[PDB]
């Protein structure tokens, strides 16, 4: 279901979960005669709520663009992003004007707005419930469940880590950044794609209390867990359950600590 | 230095607002401390408009 929206003529794909991520990624390719990427590296964390850290914000952009200016590599950011990656998304637009990085953006058609009329070609979509910016100059649409998302995306990163098709094999990266709960739970469904984690101490609440979580090995903690949620945005109240339900996630996690481990920034490649 | 240190520590502590930082912030331009004081505002969580 390919797509192409004229505001820069940008191009999408509709698709749904469970589809063939070697045929998803192949497609891609051939679409939009990409060159192959050197590295692979995911946004995880859209708490629009967590305003990027201004020093620590800098020195990461510039990292990156530093970094991405000579390798080359590739991005897995959110569709339409409109929180705190919106911004840092039109900052490396900004960049790309004055070897070459392309962002992606991927999220379910559900909360995007206009959606009725993306579904049914020139696309306008002036907003100042998700609008587009110039940051996606190639997008990326689902419309199937969270957790399909979740598994949609991991399918894709397990299929970048491929075979040799010499053998070649692209790295992928994911960068977790005061997220939401679930993006724990979603971590879960990396873990057991041997996926490469890497997380901030100073980002936010959901990362901070993560440096210590697993660190500490705990096999049951949920009393320190709730003080511990409640010490990180302790917006909204959770069961007991819950609690000890993302309690099990945690021992599940730290249970894989190689693949994973924290860097203190505001204390690179 | 420490005086100021501990009138931003008060100002922060009742609230977390523009308009009363920026009255210390003020006092802050008056002694030239702009290392420290930025430091301690403009670190922290507090949105400068």
């Amino acid at each position: 279901c390919k797509g192409e929206v004229n505001f820069k003529r940008s191009k999408f794909v509709k698709v749904p979960s469970n589809v063939a991520p070697s045929m998803l990624f192949e497609l891609l390719l051939t679409e939009w005669h990409l060159p192959a990427p050197n590295l692979v590296v995911s946004l995880v964390g859209e708490e629009r709520l967590f305003a990027m850290k201004s020093w620590l914000r800098d020195v990461l952009r510039k990292g990156l663009v530093k970094a991405a200016q000579s390798t080359g590599a590739w991005i897995l950011t959110s569709a339409l992003h409109v929180g705190l990656a919106r911004h840092v998304g039109q900052a490396v637009r900004d960049h790309s004007l004055a070897v070459r990085v392309v962002a992606i953006g991927m999220a379910s058609l559900d909360r995007i707005l206009h959606r009725q009329l993306l579904d049914g070609t020139p696309i306008h979509y002036p907003a100042d419930l998700c609008p587009l910016d110039s940051n996606l100059s190639h997008f990326i649409l689902v419309e199937p469940g969270n957790d399909g998302l979740a598994e949609l995306q991991l399918s894709l990163e397990k299929h970048i880590s491929q075979q040799r098709t010499s053998s070649i094999q692209i790295p992928v990266l994911c960068l977790l950044v005061n997220g939401d709960p679930s993006t724990l739970e979603r971590m879960s469904r990396a873990v057991e794609q041997a996926a490469p984690w890497l997380i901030l101490a100073g980002s936010g609440g959901i990362a901070d209390v993560l440096a210590a979580l697993v660190g500490q090995p705990h096999l049951l903690v949920p009393q320190v867990t709730e003080k511990q949620f409640r010490e990180k945005f302790p917006s909204e109240c959770f069961s007991w359950e819950a609690i000890v339900h993302w309690t099990e996630l945690l021992q599940n996690i730290a249970a894989h600590p190689h693949l994973l481990t924290v860097y203190d920034f505001e204390q690179l490649d | 230095t420490v005086i100021l240190k501990a009138l931003v520590k008060a100002c922060k502590s009742h609230s977390r607002d523009a308009q009363d930082y920026l009255d210390e912030l003020k006092l802050a331009v008056a002694w030239d401390r702009v290392d420290i004081a930025k430091s301690e505002i403009f670190n922290g969580d507090v949105e400068w408009k």
